[PDB]
């Protein structure tokens, strides 16, 4: 039996009953797709906040990360969900996890407009200044997008 | 070195997040999440100029994107990508064409046209419909595989090549 895929597609599709009742049958939390997707990168990137936590609370890995270096919490910034950002951070996801180009949450928030969580992720302990693997920080990013808003975030 | 802002567009499962993977990761994924919308770089050399490629691989078109958009008015060529084996896809093309001539403001931008999938046995979308819509449109048409790497960095070169015309 096959829970894993079950579980998957229950956390993508905020299904929290069937998500409790097949980690009851011992469906694995870190079961991942070929691509390394694990049940917590789907409900945190389709904003899934009670299952985001019912599978922290039952052990997933919150610095788990697909096969191009996205932690949750990427994932979570990328969407601008918030509240889940905020529980990632709660149950020890890393703020400056980079993937494999580099880019920390930080960058991502930055670079979709997502300035709650560009002001929270920083409170958490982000590092406004790392490089990601080409040169470029929240503050190019700002730049490179007219981005006012932003740039006035990245100092007073 | 030369950066070239790069938006492939199409509609959902003629596979983009394929093609865009395979590109920089030499690697062809069956299930890739089909809403993730991330920018993905990649240093390549093109004709003798180390250039860098900044690859918008639009998703969720379903839902507002102010990052999207702002790809979409800044960006400089454009993947108009096609299953196939799709004819919804094909038919979508024409809206995709008109959508990008409106948000650039222009008769004439720098577009490709992918039929991807091409490694597949059978196929709804003929060759000769494919090549005249381009040829209608004045832009290459490249057939292309993300599993077998076929036309793959074709697609993305000559994208490059039609930028610098
Ligand atoms: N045989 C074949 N399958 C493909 C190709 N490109 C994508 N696929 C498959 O079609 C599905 C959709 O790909 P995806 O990249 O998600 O397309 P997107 O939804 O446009 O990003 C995935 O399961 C891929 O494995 C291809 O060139 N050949
Ligand atoms: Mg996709």
């Amino acid at each position: 039996m096959d829970l894993g895929k079950k579980l998957l597609e229950a956390a993508r599709a905020g299904q929290d009953d069937e998500v409790r009742i097949l980690m009851a049958n011992g469906a694995d939390v870190n079961a991942h797709d070929t691509f390394g997707f694990t049940p917590l990168h789907l409900a945190a990137l389709y904003g899934h906040l009670e299952i985001v936590e019912v599978l922290l609370k039952n052990g997933a890995d919150v610095n788990a990360d697909d096969s191009y270096g996205r932690t949750p919490l990427h994932l979570a910034a990328m969407r601008g969900h918030l509240e889940i950002v905020e529980v990632l951070l709660k149950y020890g996801a890393d703020v400056n996890a980079a993937d494999e180009e580099g880019r920390t949450p930080l960058h991502l928030a930055a670079k979709r407009g997502h300035l709650e969580i560009v002001e929270v992720l920083l409170k958490n302990g982000a590092d406004v200044n790392a490089q990601d693997k080409f040169g470029k920080t929240a503050f190019d990013i700002s730049i490179d997008n007219g981005n006012e808003d932003l740039a006035e975030i990245l100092q007073k | 070195m030369t950066e070239y802002k790069l938006v492939v567009v199409g509609a959902v499962g003629v596979g983009k997040s394929a093609l865009t993977i395979q590109l920089i990761q030499n690697h062809f994924v069956d299930e890739y999440d089909p809403t993730i919308e991330d920018s993905y770089r990649k240093q390549v050399v093109i004709d003798g100029e180390t250039c860098l490629l900044d690859i918008l691989d639009t998703a969720g078109q379903e839902e507002y994107s102010a990052m999207r958009d702002q790809y979409m008015r800044t960006g400089e060529g454009f993947l108009c990508v096609f299953a196939i084996n799709n004819t919804k896809s094909f038919e979508d093309i024409h809206h995709y064409r008109e959508q990008i001539k409106r948000v650039k403001d222009s008769e004439d931008v720098p577009m490709v046209l992918v039929g991807n999938k091409c490694d597949l046995p059978s196929r709804t979308v003929d060759t000769k419909q494919a090549q005249d819509l381009a040829r209608s449109y004045g832009i290459p048409f490249i057939e292309t595989s993300a599993k077998t790497r076929q036309g793959v960095d074709d697609a993305f070169y000559t994208l490059v090549r039609e930028i610098r015309k």
